[PDB]
């Protein structure tokens, strides 16, 4: 009776109760021009809009119908697309929708794995990804920080790297900025973030400074993240600032505040950092350079040792180099028996 | 002592008199083979230093020549003998697994410059004889599926295409590299984006499951948005797409809807659909400028043949709804304009001279072979279409004749300067299926309701020489790289048959219709047909002894032991040679004899 079902009813859409998936009678173009022209056409012109998405609001109050509209539709003559994403590929009807697809976003954080294991703020999210059109890109972008901020942590996980499929390819600035402004606060979220951060289109002096400002908080970090954030660090060096980040790492990295507990995640750091000498030669050479260079400070800690001995095992032309280098560390009482 | 004894092994099996003497030595190849078996209950003390001789021979004896006997063979039979130590030592000794494989990886991600076949044969090698021993040794692969952002994009093609077993019964590793690929989708370095694309079209064209069976169709429907979003992206991305959709369908034929709107839509931003309009396509668009650097972007010859083979196959297996009969008549008004469209639409050969110094000669070169690539394949299109029908083959011959004086057009063009431009020696638009189909059914074919229609075809003896001169395009393709370029082009089965196709016409028009039947002209008797199809048939006796060795037998029984069906034709050829020589020819074309002389070179290596 309301707007909404008979528009689509003689669109070319079968609104199911909500169990099984929506049915289409037609193509997905033809439903989508058909329910266009009919949103045209129809008189009351500026009005239609908001009668039609009041009509969805008060349809989708319900958790099996908003899922089901989420979930994608079937062919009855050979498998599509949802119901939201048909709706918001027309750009008259897509900042609505966006609006009260955000809306009632803030309904569904505590909510999680009832029915189905569908968890649904991720259906919600997955709905916007890679849009063909985007009327509001600066509403969209600020909508996604507040909830980027007054998310719970999960969820902010999950929206945050599904960031670069949303957006287009204007507004990374202010994105980049807002997002390295939650990284000095949240010191759990660095993994994702910068994850992202190559995976946008920013200035790479703005990927440097961050890079310098999670060195800096490098021991505030819970031991799991680890190895991930020196495999970001490690796998973003080129050949001229190789050196200085292998040394502030050097001089960072203790393995006195992480020691089942704790010998895994050291298990698997040791992989990662193994895994890139192997696949990355001037990382050898960096390292040999800054333990080498390091002749005044006899604070020598573990890492030196256990460093020296991985890169002997592996790449094999440092040998010699490491009898040298390691020869001149005991004759000068820089590394000793305990 | 290894490279010392195929030298050795070489020099008997070249001559027989050394055969006589020598009584048959073991060499050191079987002896480091035995050593092998040996190895197995207790020596581990000895297999650590045969995975070093392994890799010795491997990184010593590898190719570099390609980026002579005594410089590829002595050296091409170690770096054999070594994977074959290392593949050998790698199934028994269950503790050199992680150390072969990241050392071979090693080689594979870092190199990327000198040639490195050989390992990814040795790792596919590994990896096909039982991916089941290596889900115990998967993580040394997973690593290095973070350096395929940086990797040259035919390497991360065959590095994917080799690990393809392991994706077959692994679903972690499969979702350990969507993860990468996905991640690699956005990067700001080009070759990442196309090394996403590759592992897409990939994953897309070997799987159907990527738990409800619901999100596997809407992830594969996300996979095709992304793509979809990367046809808006340069040229060779673009190009890749149109030749992976092909696959993708033809695979999953779920996705055809998803498929074939993503080009209808992207063929329409260049299409003009009202009739009387006398360029049919917009070719300003394909062509963009910023500040004197001008290049291409959407090749519309290979969208048309991604559209019109797709389109094809639809007909032919989908329906034995109403969407495919609209890009049909798009088709054929695309025909029926560019049969009455000449030249001046595109303003060709009369305002620009298509030169290679300013940026509207490039524009219109670009414009000219997007124009021959177009006329192909509604060539190839208008052929399929009907059971030879006159009026459809007037509209071939018309397209063709458009092709032929754009391509006298262009040579004439390339004759003031020189063709040094492999852009119209660039590949067909053909492919070799529907170029075996084509001659069979212009020389062979004697039914009586295609003749008067093939007559149009048959009269035109330039329609006919641009064929086989097609089907030796697809040879030397076959020969130079180990495959050919259109579809079909990378299954070795299909190459094989269409061989074998090729041979057998090819055969029957030289051996049946003589070469002195020339009532043509005199420029034809370096270019005669029955010359080129000889031509053809050396190009086809060469590659089937390099890449199909073992089906020799299945080759010739297509045309009892090798050595009675190599004699017969033998004495084909050799009776063409008699009659030949003892004509007593004064002008006596040598180009023949050579070829001649050649093929029975060729054939008599397998008696």
């Amino acid at each position: 009776d309301s707007i909404f079902v008979k528009l689509l009813k003689i669109s070319g859409i079968i609104l199911k109760t909500g169990e099984s998936q929506n049915q289409l009678a037609v193509d997905q173009i033809a439903f989508q021009k058909k329910l266009f022209q009919t949103l045209r056409r129809h008189p009351s012109y500026p009005k239609i809009i908001e009668e039609f998405v009041s009509g969805l609001e008060s349809y989708i109050e319900d958790e099996d119908s908003f899922r089901n509209c989420l979930l994608s539709c079937e062919r009855l003559q050979s498998y599509s697309k949802s119901l939201i994403k048909l709706l918001l590929g027309i750009d008259i009807l897509q900042p609505a929708i966006i609006k009260t697809l955000f809306e009632k976003l803030p309904e569904y954080f505590f909510e999680n794995k009832n029915s189905d294991e569908i968890n649904i703020p991720r259906l919600i999210v997955s709905q916007l990804k890679w849009l063909d059109r985007v009327v509001d890109g600066k509403d969209l972008t600020t909508k996604i920080m507040q909830l980027i901020s007054i998310a719970p942590e999960n969820l902010q996980h999950d929206i945050i790297t599904s960031l670069p499929e949303i957006l287009g390819d204007s507004q990374h600035a202010d994105v980049g900025k807002e997002l390295s402004d939650l990284l000095i606060e949240n010191t759990s979220l660095t993994v994702p973030i910068l994850d992202v951060l190559s995976s946008l289109r920013l200035d790479p002096n703005f990927l440097l400074k961050v890079r310098q400002l999670v060195m800096d908080k490098l021991s505030s970090i819970r031991l799991e993240d680890l190895p991930v954030i020196i495999k970001f660090i490690l796998h973003s060096v080129t050949a001229m600032d190789t050196l200085e980040v292998i040394s502030e790492l050097r001089e960072k990295l203790d393995l006195q505040h992480c020691v089942s507990s704790g010998q895994s995640c050291i298990i698997l750091l040791f992989d990662v950092i193994k895994s890139a000498i192997r696949y990355e030669k001037t990382i050898s050479e960096a390292w040999i350079k800054a333990i080498e260079n390091t002749a005044s400070v006899s604070e020598h800690k573990v890492f030196d040792l256990v460093m020296l001995f991985i890169i002997y095992s592996t790449n094999t032309q440092t040998k010699k180099y490491i009898d040298r280098v390691l020869r001149n560390k005991i004759r000068s009482g820089c590394i000793q028996e305990q | 002592s290894v490279v010392k004894s195929f030298k050795d092994l070489q020099l008997l099996q070249g001559s027989k008199f050394l055969q006589n003497l020598v009584p048959h030595r073991s060499y050191v190849s079987t002896m480091i083979l035995e050593v092998v078996k040996n190895s197995v209950h207790s020596w581990d003390h000895v297999t650590q230093g045969l995975v070093e001789l392994g890799f010795i021979l491997m990184d010593s004896y590898g190719p570099k020549k390609v980026l002579p006997s005594l410089s590829r063979m002595p050296n091409q039979h170690a770096c054999k003998l070594g994977a074959n130590i290392l593949l050998e030592t790698f199934k028994i000794h269950e503790m050199i697994r992680q150390e072969i494989l990241e050392q071979v990886l090693n080689r594979v991600v870092t190199r990327a410059s000198s040639p490195i076949s050989h390992f990814l044969d040795l790792l596919s090698n590994i990896v096909m004889y039982a991916p089941l021993v290596l889900q115990n040794c998967s993580s040394k692969v997973t690593e290095a599926f973070d350096y395929l952002s940086f990797l040259p994009l035919q390497t991360v093609q065959r590095l994917l295409k080799a690990v393809q077993p392991l994706l077959k019964v692994s679903m972690s590793m499969r979702d350990c590299l969507i993860l990468v690929l996905r991640k690699a989708m956005f990067a700001n370095q080009l070759d990442a984006r196309k090394s996403a694309v590759a592992g897409f079209l990939l994953l897309l064209k070997n799987f159907k499951v990527l738990y409800n069976s619901v999100a596997n169709e809407t992830f594969c429907l996300e996979i095709m948005d992304s793509l979809r979003r990367c046809l808006s992206q340069q040229a060779d991305v673009r190009l890749m797409l149109y030749e992976g959709f092909y696959d993708v369908l033809r695979r999953n034929s779920q996705l055809a809807n998803s498929v074939m709107q993503t080009l209808l839509s992207q063929l329409k931003q260049f299409y003009e659909p009202e009739p009387d309009l006398l360029p049919p396509l917009k070719l300003e668009a394909c062509i963009l400028t910023q500040g004197d650097q001008i290049s291409l972007q959407e090749p519309l010859d290979y969208l048309l043949c991604c559209i019109q083979h797709c389109l094809a196959w639809y007909k032919n297996t989908v329906i034995p709804e109403a969407f495919y009969e609209d890009l049909d008549d798009i088709l054929e008004s695309i025909t029926n304009r560019m049969i009455k469209s000449e030249l001046e639409d595109f303003e060709l050969d009369k305002s620009a001279d298509f030169s290679q110094s300013t940026s509207i000669g490039i524009k219109n070169n670009i414009s000219a072979f997007l124009v021959m690539g177009v006329c192909e394949v509604l060539i190839e299109y208008n052929f399929s279409i009907s059971s030879f029908s006159k009026n459809r083959f007037e509209d071939i011959l018309s397209l063709f004749m458009c092709y032929k004086k754009l391509s006298d057009i262009l040579n004439e063009k390339a004759g003031k300067a020189k063709t040094k431009m492999a852009n119209k020696t660039s590949d067909s638009l053909l492919s070799m299926k529907f170029v075996s189909s084509l001659l069979t059914a212009l020389f062979r074919d004697s039914i009586q309701s295609h003749q008067e229609s093939l007559s149009v075809l048959r009269s035109s003896n330039e329609f006919m020489r641009y064929a086989v001169n097609v089907a030796l395009q697809k040879v030397q393709q076959l020969k130079e790289t180990g495959h050919v370029s259109g579809p079909d082009g990378q299954n070795p089965e299909k190459i094989f048959q269409n061989l074998c196709d090729l041979t057998r016409v090819l055969l029957w028009r030289y051996t049946s219709i003589p070469t002195s039947v020339e009532e043509s002209g005199k420029k034809e008797k370096g270019k005669s047909i029955s010359l080129l199809c000889l031509e053809g048939l050396q190009k086809i006796f060469s590659a089937v002894q390099q890449f199909y060795q073992p089906k020799i037998q299945q080759f010739l029984r297509a045309l009892v032991s090798v050595t009675q069906r190599t004699a017969f034709q033998i004495r084909q050829f050799q009776r063409s040679l008699l009659n030949l020589l003892s004509s007593q020819e004064e002008d006596f074309n040598s180009k023949e004899a050579l070829l001649l002389v050649t093929v029975l070179t060729s054939l008599s290596k397998l008696l």
